[PDB]
């Protein structure tokens, strides 16, 4: 079946830059349309950037401004994006997935129909301290 | 000495404070972003005059 498998994360001082990546199989690249997302641990998931099928909007999200450089390769089909200047509000858990496939309900019709791709979830930690 | 038997009109007058605290409905409904319907947003409203 589809996956998408997220990778990257890992605790990071802020006011420093990292990346991550999400390596997706069982679909052709230009099928759909693909993106990140961000889970705060207390709040719901978030949009914070996603790239276009064939790279048209690749719009992203003013939360994280302009700290941003997303960039999918089709060869492995995969999908990457970087922080910078990190602040602890960057502190949360990162997702993947990637769209195209939307339920079709009619009027009282069925709900039930095709939905997107999601991935795995990798977590980013931003704090000035150090680790263990 | 005699009592009133007098009648007057009388007339009706209600009285209160201004509004002084309005209700931020704006802040709900001519907004920004809105969360999905799965995390509905929530938000608390007392001591206001809405």
């Amino acid at each position: 079946a589809v996956q998408l498998v997220d990778s990257g994360g890992g605790s990071v001082q802020a006011g420093g830059s990292l990346r991550l990546s999400c390596a997706a199989s069982g679909y052709t690249y230009s099928i759909c349309t693909m993106g990140w997302y961000r889970q705060a641990p207390g709040e719901g998931l978030e949009w914070v950037s996603g790239i276009n099928a064939d790279g048209s909007n690749t719009h992203y999200t003013d939360s994280v401004k302009g700290r941003f450089t997303i960039s999918r390769d089709n060869a492995k089909k995969t999908l990457y994006l970087q922080m910078n200047s990190l602040k602890p509000e960057d502190t949360a858990i990162y997702y993947c997935a990637a769209h195209g496939t939307y339920d079709k309900y009619a009027p009282c019709g069925g709900f039930a129909g095709t939905y997107t791709y999601w991935g795995q979830g990798t977590q980013v930690t931003v704090s000035s301290s150090g680790q263990a | 000495q005699t009592s009133n038997f007098r009648v007057q009109p009388t007339e009706s007058i209600v009285r209160f404070p201004n509004i002084t605290n309005l209700c931020p409905f704006g802040e709900v409904f001519n907004a920004t972003r809105f969360a999905s319907v799965y995390a509905w947003n929530r938000k608390r409203i007392s001591n206001c005059v809405a």
